[PDB]
């Protein structure tokens, strides 16, 4: 989701970027303004949401012990996802 | 007699049974000037007893050495001279007074 | 050989403390208030000594934040009061003290949840 | 508490309930302790909270859609023992071990509340309930908090 | 804080097995070369008794005839349990000391050797999970395992209020703490024993009718390093 | 390990040791750098019964100091007195 | 149990005199230790041809810093700060907000690589192995500001060496 | 028990008998005698009686601590003689440690152990610099650890952190400058006690 | 105030000043004190600089991390004046040679690259423009040197009006060539400490009626130029044809002028520091003029 | 108010030894000047013993007085043994420190300090 302000500076996925007038952008003169161009917030919203066959569904995040610490989702609500709140997977209920 | 007592600095001596007759003597006689009911009168003259008979009884260096256990015979002739001179010191500190000061009342308190 | 001194312990000049931290602040002396997120009373035993707060700025470069107050992060703890006193006042720091606040005895019983004739009674359990 | 677990099974999970923009609920960390409930119904004059359900499924809420909004509200927040109740204009920002506590006094009305100012690298981030018998005990208005 | 990985005892003991050679040939070097020993012998000699009234320890007492080792008189972890002797000097000078260094890392290939050999199966770090951290897979199934490896990695464990001085016999001598505990989280006072400290301060008696080149040697003799003596 | 036979008879001589036993450079005798996973064991602690931590707890067994003065028969010392070093038999002189 | 050293009384014999005599004047001893360094002319050396060779280090090796992400591309970092109150240097310095989708994400994450202590404390407390320690070491600067590493600096890192990061952690989190 | 540490009944009980025994014998100095649960006997004395009872602990043939391991101080601000002076000795020939502590505050001078131990030399400077306590008779007391000309004793517990100059290489005058401390990031304090008591063995009394 | 130059802090290396300073000519005698007063106080500072980067080394140490901000520049290429100043509250013009090269004279340095920077500076919208130019500029002098400052002085006023210029006597100081000059070895001299016009150029920094302003920095003495020579001989214990018609210059008294002490800068007396420039090459007081 | 004494038992007796430590220091000014090639005149330096001695003139307990004299003759051997360099001595002089304000409407514009 990168981005640039009218003064042609990037934005970054905080939303950082110095305004007009902020004289610290002379820093990035003859040098750059390091910027990751992989927006979390962006990609995780192109993952499928997973659908499950049961009212709790459990996420680890993948990967067993390598993943993050086992958390159980309700999916009662049928007007929205359960979301893992560690890494953003969504789930919905047949 | 040894070569080396194997202590850097510490000489052999050549006659331990009357060096230790002498000190351990000269210790029971500068005690008889501390106060009859002193613990460290009565504490000292007792090792002090204890150490004597046995050089009396002994008179195989190597086995007094074993009886004694304070090491080579003349650690425990150095020893005997830090007592003498320790007990001297005592009779002008007089350690057994009274406590000379209580501490404030928290003073020892750990935790705070 | 004691001798007699009868003026007031003042250690100042020997502390090496700058003299714009001596005069110019102001300790607060002070039982920390409970966290009110805990029922916990254990962080609530002790007397405290802290500072006045001063100027913290933005770092130019990094945005952290700046401090130009060598006591910024100086806090004491003290058995009692007394004790907190005494330590401002030979160091020469100018001190408020503020009283323990201790929370009043309470009058509890779970049978007035079922009042017959009273407000207490529960509506729901 | 012991140091280790022995259970073996899956865990509940259980739905969150929205009672308005101040508090934030996340019920699957409710112990079932009903603080809440008795705060409501006792302090703030308010029975909208409640139970229901049985045994393991019985959950703190409003049965119905419904907005908590009083003016003592979020005091919920303080008294809930779990972070299953906690500030939504808080949320996420800080943790507590790296605040630093200055104790002050509200001025959002006379009553003179006595409050905590949470502040972090010369930032304000929270306002808490000082305990002060003789005036706010260790309530606060929402308008303070 | 974590156990040993697949192999590395294996290389362990590759290495150990030719570790004497490479002390042979320092010795070579050294041991009987004049130009050694006239730099060596007879310097820095320090008594039996003078070296404890200063405070010395390890080498700085052993290389006097002392016959103290901490591992030997007030073992700590497993030393009662493996073989070894302490070498001890006669004469206190630089000499001696060196020949009580280059020996002492023979005796520790021996010690080395059973501890390759004895090495027991089982856990690293007691099964106590307010003290140390759970495993980390524990950690993310088990709720009490997160609980305490949040509190141990934030507020860390509290401590009973008390006050000890432990010792051991390190490399340079005894390295001790005065560790204060008021019964939290963190200590309250933390003192460091470091033997260059008492070491160092010998060194104006120590170099007492010696040349400035022997300045150099007695420095050396006493292994110093100023982190531990600055702290 | 790539002396040639004269080089390593010279250098044998010249040190007065076998050099070519122990060489101070690896070579194969030392262990693969990928290695099978380990398996590794559970301390005591890890029992699903008569585990309370209650019966464990070091921490809580620890009490204040004794006292046994505050200001508030035979002679002693600290300890009984060290006994002797034995000389090793292993190589007692250098 | 003890053993001397040096606690030896030379032979008085007049072969053992001759022979002290002869070592004295004939240098014996001094020949033998040129022997000892004229053997080490001839063993190969032991110098690695360095950048071309590298020295040897294992997956648990601890080097420059990194923030990694899940295999959808979400970083793993939830900002439970717990990195910042393990580190012995107060090297980390982190702040958070709910993002735009509500999630638990840092605004700041910044490591002063000139406080840190390279201990690897901070990926030991992670719960989500977010912060890491990877294999990287040639990463000096001509300037003290290149080393206050940002959370972009960091996210990059973890772009740039994952392909690393993630097999050493394999090999090892068996250990952890 | 696995991860509890054993106990020595034998070594607490030796150790209580020899605090009786060195109290008995010195009673004008000492005020409290104590061990720990892990077997360290503590004396706590009067400051007067520091030449006297270090001296009987090194020479007495049922004592004979010639090695003195450490001598330190510990700041309390609360008490009213704030500084604690800790002896740690240890006798090889009984193989044995103690602890001799007294206390002293800003103004009181201690006396110098150095016709004891020659190992206090140094320790005794040490403790000077870190806390300002005089040592009296000492052969040289001066700063060990300091800086030349700094001002303050950096380990009492009211002495900042980062305390109050810095230095820097100033071009103007050519030579490195002392200014008052300004911090890019300020120490961030953290309040990591938790409200719950941990061990009520040492709860102390209301 | 932009919220990012808001001062805070105690005025230390630390500290926000709120200046934003581009400083040409920072490579020289007087930049290095300039930039040093700069960074003390926590200001940012560029330095375009044309020489190696090797020889601005000694320049980093003067601010705090990310302070000083080194940057291309030539004199002849208005976009590198552009990108060093757009950013900026303030600009110091210090460039200057005592002696012509092959590539560039005394006009090209005196007139033609501080019109430049004047003009590129007034044009990126700075709000403040210090000029160093000479006490005895002069059209009619016999030095080129002297001819070359009057006519840039000129130029600056035209082009950016408000600008402060500032116009000293020769500096004496550590790196001067000024009694070092001398020590190497009619007409009346009123040196100036390099230190008081540094000061004085701060000052004028902050000062806002320094706007528009021309001052004359000078020293508190005047002494005859045979006196100083023999007094520098004196506490030291023992070039080119421009250089010694400037030496010969008297230096000029201007009463209309302000000067150090309207900026609130005492001046320094030579005697006091002489010792402190001529220590190394190694006593009554030279007389005065009163 | 029964207290151990450092040197001194009374004021009068301080008072002694304050001024035999001035005449130490008054005397050594110009030896420090010289051999530390420093650029303040003697009468700089004498003006700085001066205005050290100045700022403590008000103490009346005999212990600290003492304490204070201590210090003093620590200072005057770290000078006199050459142990101190050029940067410690010129530290009493804070050459480097700009102005600080002291009237209040100074302070009030540069920031919230007192
Ligand atoms: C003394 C001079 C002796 C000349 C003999 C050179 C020789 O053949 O030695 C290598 C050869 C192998 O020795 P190595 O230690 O076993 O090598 C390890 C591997 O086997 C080696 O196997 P490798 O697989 O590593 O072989 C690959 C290697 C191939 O290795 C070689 O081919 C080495 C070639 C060396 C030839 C030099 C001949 C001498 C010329 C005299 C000029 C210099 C002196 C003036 O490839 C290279 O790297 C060659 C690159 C070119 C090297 C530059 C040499 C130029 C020297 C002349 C400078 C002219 C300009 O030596 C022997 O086989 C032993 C006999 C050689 C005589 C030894 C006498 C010792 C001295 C007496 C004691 C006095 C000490 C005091
Ligand atoms: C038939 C009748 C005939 C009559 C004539 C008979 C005479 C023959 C018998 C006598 C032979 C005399 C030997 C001459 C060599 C000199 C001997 C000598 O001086 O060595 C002793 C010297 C000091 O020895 P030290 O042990 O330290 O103490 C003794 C003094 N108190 O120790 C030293 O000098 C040490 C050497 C210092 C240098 C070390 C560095 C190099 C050593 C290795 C060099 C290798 C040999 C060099 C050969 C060069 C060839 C050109
Ligand atoms: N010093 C004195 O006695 C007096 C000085 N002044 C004025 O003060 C100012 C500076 O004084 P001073 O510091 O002594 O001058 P210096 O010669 O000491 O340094 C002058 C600066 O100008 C730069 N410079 C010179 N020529 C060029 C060029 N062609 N292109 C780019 N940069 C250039 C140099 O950079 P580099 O290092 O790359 O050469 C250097 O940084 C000058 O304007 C001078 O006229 C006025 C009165 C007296
Ligand atoms: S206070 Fe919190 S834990 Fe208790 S019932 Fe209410 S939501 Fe659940
Ligand atoms: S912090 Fe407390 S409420 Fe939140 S998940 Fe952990 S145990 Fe539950
Ligand atoms: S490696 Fe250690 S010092 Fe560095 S950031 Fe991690 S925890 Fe902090
Ligand atoms: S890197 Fe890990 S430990 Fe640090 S804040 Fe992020 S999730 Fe928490
Ligand atoms: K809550
Ligand atoms: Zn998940």
């Amino acid at each position: 989701g990168v981005r640039t302000s009218p003064t042609g500076e990037k934005v970054t996925h905080t939303g950082q970027v110095y305004d007009d007038g902020d004289y610290r952008k002379v820093r990035f003169v003859g040098r750059q303004k390091e910027v990751n161009e992989n927006f979390a917030i962006d990609l995780i919203a192109e993952q499928p949401v997973s659908q499950v066959g049961s009212r709790v569904i459990s996420c680890d995040g993948g990967g067993g012990a390598l993943g993050h610490p086992r958390v159980y989702i309700n999916l009662d609500k049928e007007t929205k996802t359960g979301t893992c709140g560690y890494c953003g997977l969504q789930f919905r209920q047949q | 007699l040894k070569k080396t007592t194997g202590l850097v600095g510490l000489a052999v001596c050549e006659t331990p049974h009357e060096r230790l007759k002498i000190l351990y003597t000269k210790i029971l006689d500068v005690l008889g000037h501390i106060p009859k009911n002193a613990a460290y009168r009565k504490y000292t003259e007792q090792i002090t007893n204890e150490k004597l008979s046995m050089v009396k009884a002994e008179p195989d260096v190597k086995k007094l050495e074993e009886r004694l256990q304070g090491g080579q015979i003349e650690e425990v002739i150095l020893q005997a001279e830090n007592e003498l001179s320790l007990a001297r010191k005592m009779i002008q500190w007089k350690p057994w007074e009274p406590l000379v000061e209580e501490p404030p009342a928290s003073q020892w308190k750990w935790p705070i | 050989q004691l001798i007699t001194v009868d003026e007031k312990l003042d250690i100042t000049t020997i502390t090496g403390v700058p003299e714009e931290h001596i005069k110019t602040r102001k300790a607060r002396i002070f039982v920390p208030a409970r966290n009110n997120m805990q029922s916990g009373v254990n962080n609530t035993k002790k007397w405290k000594m802290e500072f006045d707060t001063r100027e913290r700025w933005e770092n130019p470069l990094m945005g952290w934040a700046s401090t130009a107050d060598p006591l910024s992060n100086l806090v004491l703890t003290f058995s009692t009061k007394e004790d907190a006193v005494a330590f401002a006042e030979k160091n020469g720091w100018s001190y408020d003290v503020e009283e323990r606040k201790v929370p009043k005895p309470k009058s509890k019983s779970y049978g007035a949840n079922f009042s017959w004739n009273k407000r207490t009674r529960v509506s729901t359990k | 508490g012991s140091d280790r677990s022995r259970f073996l099974e899956g865990k509940r999970a259980v739905e969150d309930k929205n009672i308005g923009p101040l508090v934030k609920t996340i019920m699957t960390r409710c112990i079932q302790c009903t603080r809440c409930i008795r705060f409501a119904s006792e302090i703030a004059g308010v029975d909208d909270l409640g139970t229901t359900g049985r045994g393991n499924d019985m959950q703190v809420g409003t049965y119905i859609e419904k907005m908590f909004m009083s003016e003592l509200s979020g005091n919920i927040i303080d008294i809930c023992p779990v972070g299953a109740l906690t500030s939504k204009p808080y949320a996420f920002t800080a943790r507590p071990w790296e605040t630093r506590k200055t104790e002050s006094i509200d001025v959002m009305d006379a009553v003179g509340s006595n409050i905590v100012v949470s502040t972090r690298t010369g930032e304000v981030m929270r306002i808490l309930p000082r305990m002060h018998e003789d005036i706010n005990e260790e309530w606060i208005s929402d308008k303070t908090r | 804080h974590q156990d040993l990985p697949l192999g590395l005892m294996d290389d362990i003991y590759e290495f150990s097995k030719n570790f004497s050679l490479r002390i042979d040939e320092l010795e070579e070097m050294l041991t009987n070369n004049r130009i050694w020993r006239n730099r060596t012998v007879d310097i820095g000699i320090v008594t039996a008794e003078d070296a404890l009234n200063y405070g010395f320890s390890g080498v700085m007492l052993r290389g006097s005839g002392i016959q103290w080792d901490l591992r030997k008189t007030q073992p700590y972890d497993v030393y009662d349990q493996v073989e070894f002797d302490v070498p001890i000097g006669s004469r206190g000078d630089c000499y001696d000391r060196y020949l009580c260094r280059v020996e002492e890392m023979r005796q520790s290939i021996r010690i080395i050797s059973q501890c390759l050999n004895k090495m027991p199966p089982g856990e690293i770090k007691v099964d106590d999970a307010k003290v140390s951290p759970p495993k980390r897979a524990e950690m993310k199934t088990s709720m009490e395992s997160l609980i305490h490896h949040f509190k141990l990695y934030t507020e860390g464990y509290q401590v009973p209020p008390g006050a000890t001085y432990t010792a051991i016999e390190a490399p340079k001598g005894e390295f001790g703490v005065y560790l204060v505990s008021d019964g939290s989280s963190r200590p309250y006072r933390c003192k460091i024993k470091a033997p260059g400290f008492a070491h160092l301060a010998g060194l104006d008696k120590m170099s007492k009718g010696h040349m400035l080149a022997d300045v150099v040697a007695i420095i050396g003799t006493q292994d110093i390093v100023f982190g531990e003596v600055d702290r | 390990a790539s002396a040639t036979r004269f080089i390593q008879w010279l250098r044998n001589w010249a040190s007065g040791r076998d050099l070519q036993a122990k060489l101070q450079l690896r070579y194969q005798e030392i262990s693969k750098r990928t290695q099978p996973p380990p398996k590794l064991p559970v301390g005591p602690s890890h029992k699903l019964s008569n585990n309370y931590y209650c019966t464990r707890d070091g921490r809580r067994e620890a009490m204040p100091p004794s006292i046994v003065m505050s200001s508030q028969k035979k002679a002693v010392s600290p300890a009984p007195p060290i006994k002797r070093w034995e000389l090793s038999q292993d190589e007692p002189y250098l | 149990t003890y053993k001397y050293v040096n606690l030896r009384e030379p032979s008085m014999d007049m072969k053992s005199v001759t022979d002290r005599a002869a070592q004295t004047l004939l240098w014996t001893e001094l020949i033998r230790g040129l022997g000892m360094t004229l053997s080490y002319l001839f063993r190969e050396p032991a110098t690695i041809n360095y950048p071309f060779e590298k020295g040897p280090l294992s997956p648990r090796f601890r080097g420059e810093h990194a923030l990694r992400r899940y295999p959808s591309g979400e970083e793993r970092c939830i900002a439970c700060k717990l990195c910042e109150a393990v580190c012995p240097a107060q090297a980390i310095t982190i702040e958070a907000e709910p993002r735009a989708d509500g999630s638990r994400r840092t605004t700041r994450y910044d490591i002063d690589m000139t406080k840190c202590i390279y201990c690897g404390f901070c990926q030991e407390a992670c719960p989500v192995d977010a912060i890491v320690e990877g294999p990287n070491f040639e990463f000096s600067t001509e300037t003290h500001e290149e080393l206050l590493y940002n959370k972009e600096k960091l996210l990059n890192n973890g772009d740039k060496w994952e392909a690393e990061i993630a097999a050493n952690i394999q090999a090892d989190y068996l250990y952890r | 028990r696995p991860t509890v540490r054993p106990r020595n009944d034998v070594a607490h009980k030796q150790l209580s008998a020899f605090g009786e025994y060195v109290a008995e014998i010195l009673p004008k100095y000492v005020q409290q005698v104590q061990v720990s649960c892990f077997n360290e006997l503590e004396i706590c004395i009067h400051p007067d009686g520091v030449i006297p009872v270090l001296t009987f602990l090194r020479d007495h043939s049922n004592a004979q601590f010639k090695s003195l391991a450490d001598l330190t101080a510990v700041d309390i601000p609360t008490r009213q003689n704030r500084f604690e002076i800790v002896y740690n000795l240890l006798s090889l020939r009984f193989n044995s440690r103690i602890r001799v502590k007294t206390y002293t505050d800003e103004l009181t001078p201690i006396e110098s152990s150095v016709p004891v131990y020659k190992a206090a030399n140094w320790y005794e400077r040490e403790i000077w610099d870190m806390f300002g306590v005089f040592f009296a008779n000492h052969p040289d007391l001066r700063r060990i650890l300091t800086d030349y000309g700094f001002e303050g004793h950096p380990f009492r517990k009211d002495f900042p952190l980062s305390g109050y100059v810095e230095l820097r290489y100033d071009d103007e005058v050519k030579r490195v400058v002392a200014e008052p401390v300004e911090l890019a990031q300020e120490f961030r304090k953290f309040d990591l006690n938790s409200p719950w008591e941990a061990f009520p063995a040492y709860r102390q009394p209301p | 105030l932009h919220h990012a130059v808001i001062p805070h802090g105690k005025g230390g290396r630390s500290s926000v000043s709120g200046i934003v300073a581009t400083v040409f000519g920072a490579t020289g005698f007087l930049g290095r004190y300039v930039v040093n007063h700069l960074g003390r106080m926590g200001s940012q500072v560029i330095v375009p600089h044309r020489c190696e980067p090797y020889d601005t080394m000694h320049l980093r140490p003067m601010g705090d991390l990310g302070q000083i901000i080194f940057m291309d520049w030539n004199g002849r290429d208005k976009d590198s004046i552009r990108r060093a100043v757009e950013h900026s509250s303030v600009v110091i013009n210090l460039v200057g040679r005592e002696w012509e090269t092959q590539n560039f004279d005394f006009e090209d340095v005196f007139v033609k690259i501080p019109q430049a920077i004047a003009q590129v500076s007034k044009e990126a919208g700075v709000e403040k423009f210090i000029h160093i130019s000479h006490l005895n500029a002069d059209i009619k002098s016999s030095s080129k040197y002297l001819r070359s400052k009057a006519v840039g002085e000129k130029e600056v006023r035209e082009t950016f009006p408000e600008a402060t210029i500032i116009k000293p006597a020769e500096i004496f100081g550590r790196e001067d060539r000024f009694l070092n000059y001398f020590a190497n070895i009619k007409t009346v001299k009123q040196p100036v400490y390099i230190v008081d016009v540094t000061k004085g150029i701060i000052n004028a920094i902050k000062d806002p009626d320094a706007r528009g302003k021309t001052f004359a920095f000078v020293g508190p003495s005047r002494y005859l130029l045979f006196d100083l020579v023999q007094y520098v001989f004196a506490v030291a214990h023992r070039t080119t044809r421009d250089k010694v018609e400037r030496i010969h210059t008297t230096d000029k008294i201007l009463p209309h002028l302000p000067g150090l002490e309207d900026l609130g800068v005492e001046a320094t007396p030579l005697e006091l520091k002489a010792i402190e420039v001529l220590r190394r090459h190694r006593v009554q007081p030279a007389k005065t003029i009163p | 108010t029964s207290v151990k004494p450092i040197f001194s038992r009374d004021m009068n007796e301080a008072k002694r030894r304050v001024r035999e430590l001035y005449r130490a220091w008054y005397r050594e000014v110009p030896n420090t000047v010289h051999l530390f090639q420093l650029d303040i005149s003697v009468k700089q330096g004498r003006d700085k013993v001066r205005e050290m001695f100045k700022k403590n003139a008000h103490i009346t307990d005999p212990r600290v007085v003492d304490l204070l004299v201590i210090k003093g003759k620590m200072e005057l051997e770290e000078t006199i043994k050459v142990w101190k360099q050029r940067t410690h001595v010129m530290r009493f002089f804070h050459e480097t420190e700009a102005p600080r304000p002291k009237d209040f409407l100074s302070k009030f514009y540069v920031g919230h300090d007192p």
